[PDB]
């Protein structure tokens, strides 16, 4: 009597992602008082108006 | 931020000029000679606005 048994496994996972996030503004102001100015040329990200 | 308050010019002729730079110009030596004129950049510099 004999007997024979070969196993054999092979498995491969590959995983990948990417994120781009861009956010430009430019608030412009002429006249009025210069804090005033600054102060609403300074860009709330919550409220960009 | 650029923040901009005030536009100022010179007038372009007759300046009335300070004193201190009056007398060291009054000082400078009327033949070349680099280390006076170079004196007196190191005090008062090269330009005005």
């Amino acid at each position: 009597s004999s007997h024979g048994c070969k196993e054999l496994e092979n498995a491969l996972k590959a995983a990948s992602g990417t994120q781009n996030n861009v956010l430009r503004g430019e608030p412009f102001i002429r006249g009025g008082g210069a804090g005033f100015i600054s102060g609403l040329s300074y860009l709330e990200l919550d409220n960009p108006a | 931020s650029d923040l901009e308050v005030a536009h100022y010019k010179l007038k372009p002729r007759s300046l009335m000029l300070h004193y201190e730079f009056l007398q060291r110009v009054k000082r400078l030596p009327l033949e070349y000679s680099y280390g006076e004129y170079r004196d007196l950049f190191r005090d008062f510099g090269t330009h005005y606005i």
